[PDB]
RNA sequence: GAAGGGAGGCGCGGCCCUUCCAAGGCUAAAUACGCCCCGGGACCGAUAGCGGACCAAGUAGCGCGAGCGAACGGUGAAAAG
RNA sequence: CGCGGCCCGAGGCGGCGGGGGCGACGGGCGGAACUUAAGCAUAUCAGUACGCCCCGGAGGAGAAACCAACCGGGAUUCCCCG
């Protein structure tokens, strides 16, 4: 909604900042086999419950 | 807001899910280390004697 | 001999003088709260016999309890199992009213150590007891060899583990010999020892 | 468990050298009619036996004798048997003063098991 | 911070009550415990008895 | 081992076998089910030693 | 039974054989500052009217033990027959 | 509702014998045992073994909620890919 | 009507204590039913599951208001035996 508490707003803020891929220089520095971050979410499919 | 935590023996899976050791346990780790290999016992002996 | 005179006097509860004094006391207690601190013991000689001393760290509290039997806690008074477990109102508590007073006081004052208790009055709906308590961190207590033993951490909440005289009597520990061989060091411990399946290497 | 019990015994024996691990204890009869004619080891000597050897409970406990003031003698044969036992033990016991040099203490032998079976 | 702590600690060197941040490091359980001499205290009668019969060294055979 | 899940039998009338199932419908518990317990699990109370005169 | 048959029992050994005014004063003083309990006065009246078996029944009902009851009756008989 | 009292594996009353002293308190040892650390095994060997051998498991995901709960091991001597 | 002692109470200040956590072992309470009896109601399962409270490195118990009936033993705990 457009009328939220700051407490709910801060927990949703962290979810957005975390929805990122694995950086390219990290994949090769650590010699990673699996190159996708499976803790990502999509707004049309998820239920954050926050 | 009950003072005590909600724990039930008819589910050991939920106890398993949230309990001591599922977090960092910073203070307990430090005290256990200072005791097994450290000077906590010497300090206690000096303080008591 | 003063305390001998007091003891013989207190053996005559039905005399006119003691009857009058008991009536006065029971009226007085009926106007107060169910747990109350006392300035000094009401019965000095009995308190001395139970271990009380007149120094800093000893305190006395008066406790009131209700008389009669117990009623089960089940909705609408319905037990549902087999017919032998069907009773509601005719039951009797497994512990005495003297032992329940110490539990109430210990719950109310968790920072003190319970010692003993004694009877002081009854009136037909209540009984009154007095409980002796010790402050384990007062220096006079901590530096006295005669009472030091109660400063140990194993003396924490003695009444909650049936270790006072009344709890010990309810556990059956005032008896020895024939009739008492299945209850030491506790009922469950004896039951466990008598039902263990020992499987030795060279059976 | 066997190994652990032996280790504890050895440590304790080392801590009190050269005193023996066990104390001298009386000779008593087995109770019922089925074991009437044999003896075993008892708890402690009575005060009459100690008076027979002229000793006190404090001294007896000092030189390693077990004392049981709860037990009462029921006949003179028991008293005689246990007085003789005490006399033998006293004949065979040696005391070291705080003035003895360390060497002769090292020469002492520490007894094993029951004192006199 | 180290300099400030040293100064403050020198300020309360010999007082009866010092700030709780300077008291010796122990656990809760060992803080709330009897000292060693308090555990060894005996009533006078037992003291007298235990002095007239001290432990002695002896050997058998 | 094999008994830490929650599984109950569906009845007849759904066109499936009558063994216990997990919430999604996965078979459980039986010794012929993947992840189940042993039919007769081994125990330490077996007699390991023997006596000789 | 309860004992083993033996015509010469205990013939091998020789056996050994084992084995307040201030209280009365204190009791007498307390008896003056207090009387007798209500159930003792009833027993005294019964003893005064010459009804001994009635007194024993009453005391036994009150005390619950026959030996204690007879002791109590003997104790109280002085205050009844002394008149 | 008391003064000497208790016990002796069938009750009541009487007389003996044998044993002990309740209604106050303290006390080491020999005994039990998970987490965590160390050692071993005629144990399992990736649908087995713990639900969980995989840089992210009580994780992803499901349910208003109490709860439920997976799948996924292997290039080569050297990436010389 | 004022003020001193004792007694019984009230408000504040200082210094010390308490509270909560721990799928084992330990103590105290409350307390089932499935099941067996080829049915079932006393009995059994079981003084168990589970709920509540309380310590410790162990706990609890403990120096006879004991056993016994003998040519007697002698605080408590734990093992073997029936
Ligand atoms: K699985
Ligand atoms: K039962
Ligand atoms: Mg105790
Ligand atoms: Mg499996
Ligand atoms: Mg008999
Ligand atoms: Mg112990
Ligand atoms: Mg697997
Ligand atoms: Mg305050
Ligand atoms: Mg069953
Ligand atoms: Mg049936
Ligand atoms: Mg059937
Ligand atoms: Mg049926
Ligand atoms: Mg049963
Ligand atoms: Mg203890
Ligand atoms: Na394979
Ligand atoms: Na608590
Ligand atoms: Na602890």
């Amino acid at each position: 909604s457009a009328n939220k508490t700051l407490e709910r707003k801060l927990r949703l803020g962290k979810k957005i900042r975390m929805n990122k891929n694995i950086p390219r220089w990290v994949i090769l520095k650590d010699k990673l086999k699996k190159r996708w971050n499976y803790k990502r979410h999509h707004w049309r499919r998820s239920h954050l419950k926050l | 807001p009950s003072a005590k935590m909600r724990r039930y023996n008819w589910s050991y899976k939920s106890l398993r899910r949230r309990t001591q050791g599922t977090g960092s346990m910073s203070h307990m780790r430090k005290v256990y280390r200072a005791y097994n290999s450290g000077t906590l016992k010497a300090n206690a002996r000096k303080y008591l004697a | 001999g003063a305390y001998k005179y007091v003891q013989e006097l207190w053996r005559k509860k039905q005399s006119e003088a003691l009857h009058y004094l008991f009536r006065l006391r029971t009226w007085e207690y009926r106007q107060l709260n169910a747990i109350k601190r006392c300035s000094h013991p009401t019965r000095p000689e009995k308190a001395r016999r139970l271990g009380y001393k007149a120094k800093r760290g000893y305190v006395v509290y008066r406790v009131r309890v209700r008389r009669g039997g117990r009623k089960r806690q089940c909705v609408h008074g319905i037990s549902y199992g087999k017919p032998r477990n069907i009773g509601i109102v005719g039951l009797k508590p497994s512990r005495s009213l003297r032992a329940l007073a110490e539990q109430k006081v210990g719950r109310r004052l968790p920072s003190l150590r319970v010692l003993n208790s004694y009877w002081v009055a009854q009136d037909g709906s209540y009984k009154w007891y007095e409980v002796i308590l010790i402050d384990p961190f007062h220096p006079w207590i901590r530096n006295d060899p005669k009472i030091n033993w109660i400063c140990n951490p194993v003396m924490k909440r003695r009444e909650c583990r049936g270790l006072t005289s009344a709890g010990r009597k309810a556990r059956g520990l005032h008896n020895k010999g024939i009739g008492a061989m299945k209850l030491r060091p506790s009922k469950r411990a004896a039951w466990k020892r008598n039902h263990t399946r020992s499987l030795r290497r060279y059976r | 468990r066997k190994i652990r019990r032996r280790q504890t015994r050895l440590q304790k024996a080392k801590a009190i050298f050269p005193c023996p691990l066990q104390k001298l204890r009386p000779s008593v009869t087995r109770c019922s009619q089925k074991f009437n004619l044999t003896q075993r080891i008892g708890r402690g000597f009575t005060l009459r036996e100690l008076q027979g050897v002229g000793l006190s409970a404090g001294k007896a406990r000092q030189i390693g004798i077990a004392v049981d003031p709860r037990r009462k003698n029921k006949s003179e044969e028991s008293v005689a048997r246990n007085v003789a036992r005490l006399k033998e033990y006293l004949s065979k016991v040696t005391i070291f003063s705080k003035q003895a040099k360390p060497e002769e203490i090292q020469q002492a032998i520490q007894h094993q098991g029951v004192v006199m079976p | 911070n180290q300099k400030a702590r040293d100064e403050a600690r020198a300020a309360f060197e010999g007082a009866k009550y010092i700030p709780k941040t300077f008291r010796p490091k122990l656990t809760h359980a060992m803080r709330c415990q009897l000292t060693d001499k308090q555990k060894r205290l005996l009533p006078n009668k037992v003291m007298k008895r235990k002095l007239q019969f001290p432990k002695l060294k002896y050997a058998v055979k | 081992a094999g008994v830490q899940c929650t599984a109950h039998s569906w009845g007849p009338g759904r066109a499936v076998a009558r063994l216990p199932r997990k919430h999604g419908g996965i078979g459980a518990y039986a010794n012929f089910a993947r992840g189940g317990h042993m039919a007769h699990p081994t125990t330490v109370i077996r007699r390991w030693c023997r006596k000789v005169n | 039974p309860g004992k083993v048959f033996n015509l010469k029992k205990g013939g091998a050994v020789v056996r050994i054989v084992r084995k307040k005014p201030h209280q009365e004063f204190v009791k007498s003083i307390i008896q003056e500052c207090t009387g007798m309990a209500p159930y003792e006065m009833h027993i005294i009246e019964l003893l005064r009217m010459n009804k001994d078996r009635h007194a024993l029944r009453y005391a036994k009902k009150r005390l619950g033990n026959i030996k204690r009851a007879k002791a109590k009756r003997d104790q109280l008989s002085v205050y009844a027959r002394n008149i």
